[PDB]
């Protein structure tokens, strides 16, 4: 592992120090689809008409970016996209940008949200919940070892593929960070303590987040929960979290130790790391390098009907693109 | 049951981020 992790982080290296640049043109494409729509942008099906590949295409307002104070983040986002690789991150292909907006172009993941799957089904047994846990404890020691802090963790941004495994999406609060860093950002359910303390944070938030994950994707609902986000806010800081009579034993004690208000005693950034996490009963039955190599028996299977499909997506109102005659925000985003 | 106040709960959707 350590040595898979130092070759990966020399390549990362290598592109974070250069990264690629407008690699395509939005005339490359043929607008298919509204798969997502947040403040800023919205994500399309997209069909790249060279290759005949479909892809996701994130289309960024580079006004509405600069006015929601979103710059520096949707630098961080592309830049580190363009440089990390593990199988549970979605790819980035293509990135450029016209005088309108941002636009980065990643692999497109018909199996749909996993929160679609999870509300639908109400919740999903230990088994299956561990089975994308998993992925996401190596997917977070992946990105922890290339001084990357995730931020943005829950059941909305992780997506199945075909083969039943996760592919995590939207970097928008990513960030590579040695030491503290203070943004107030994430998910109401699903920020650490730390952060609504406004207390400076690391990592550790991101292994909160995991617990957070497990106990939503085990229970069919969060365990701090409430109709505005200073409510939610209020449970979290309380320590105080109750468990469905269903769960094991070990499910508790593993979130018992990921909940854990004392960042200092919270799994996953004690002494012994990750491995607090991997070495735990909850995970006796499983075999890490198996789930990395994807030959592990995925426990669902979504299936669609052919490339292009997009009903595990739901419908947005479609808006067309419009590029404006004159650059809007050059210097802002001159690196992009 | 908590999954009842959950689903008349209006936190059921897709949730937002938030930042500012
Ligand atoms: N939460 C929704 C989805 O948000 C995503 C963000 N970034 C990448 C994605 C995908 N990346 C890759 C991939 N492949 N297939 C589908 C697929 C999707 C989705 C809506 C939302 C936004 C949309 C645009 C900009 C900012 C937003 N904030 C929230």
């Amino acid at each position: 592992v350590k040595e898979f992790l130092a070759k990966a982080k020399e390549d990362f290296l290598k592109k974070w120090e250069n990264p690629a640049q407008n690699t395509a043109h939005l005339d490359q494409f043929e607008r298919i689809k509204t798969l997502g729509t947040g403040s800023f942008g919205r994500v399309m099906l997209v069909k790249h008409m060279e290759t005949g590949n479909h892809y996701a295409m994130k289309i960024l307002d580079k006004q509405k970016v600069v006015k929601l104070k979103q710059i520096e983040h949707t630098l961080n986002e592309k830049r580190i996209l363009q440089a990390v690789n593990f199988p549970f991150l979605v790819k980035l292909e293509f990135s450029f940008k016209d005088n309108s907006n941002l636009y980065m172009v990643m692999e497109y993941v018909p199996g749909g949200e996993m929160f679609s799957h999870l509300r639908r089904i109400g919740r999903f047994s230990e088994p299956h919940a561990r089975f994308y846990a998993a992925q996401i404890v190596l997917t977070f020691e992946y990105l922890h070892s290339l001084d990357l802090i995730y931020r943005d963790l829950k059941p909305e941004n992780l997506l199945i593929d075909q083969q039943g495994y996760i592919q995590v999406t939207d970097f928008g609060f990513a960030k590579r960070v040695k030491g503290r860093t203070w943004t107030l950002c994430g998910t109401p359910e699903y920020l650490a303590p730390e952060i609504i303390l406004s207390k400076g944070y690391n990592k550790a938030v991101d292994w909160w987040a995991l617990g957070v994950l497990i106990y939503e994707m085990a229970a069919g609902y969060p365990p701090f929960f409430a109709d505005q986000p200073i409510q939610i806010y209020e449970k979290i800081v309380s320590g105080k979290v109750r468990f469905p009579s269903h769960f094991s034993s070990d499910l508790k004690d593993l979130l018992r130790n990921l909940l854990q208000v004392d960042l200092t005693k919270r799994f996953g950034n004690l002494k012994n790391g990750v491995n607090d996490i991997k070495n735990h009963k909850w995970f006796a039955t499983t075999d890490w390098i198996a789930i990395y190599q994807r030959k592990v028996e995925a426990p669902f299977i979504p299936k669609f009907k052919g490339p292009g499909d997009t009903s595990n997506f739901d419908d947005y109102e479609e808006e067309e693109i419009r590029v404006s005659i004159n650059e809007k925000c050059g210097k802002e985003f001159s690196e992009f | 049951t908590t999954y009842a106040d959950f689903i008349a709960s209006g936190r059921t959707g897709r949730r937002n981020a938030i930042h500012d």
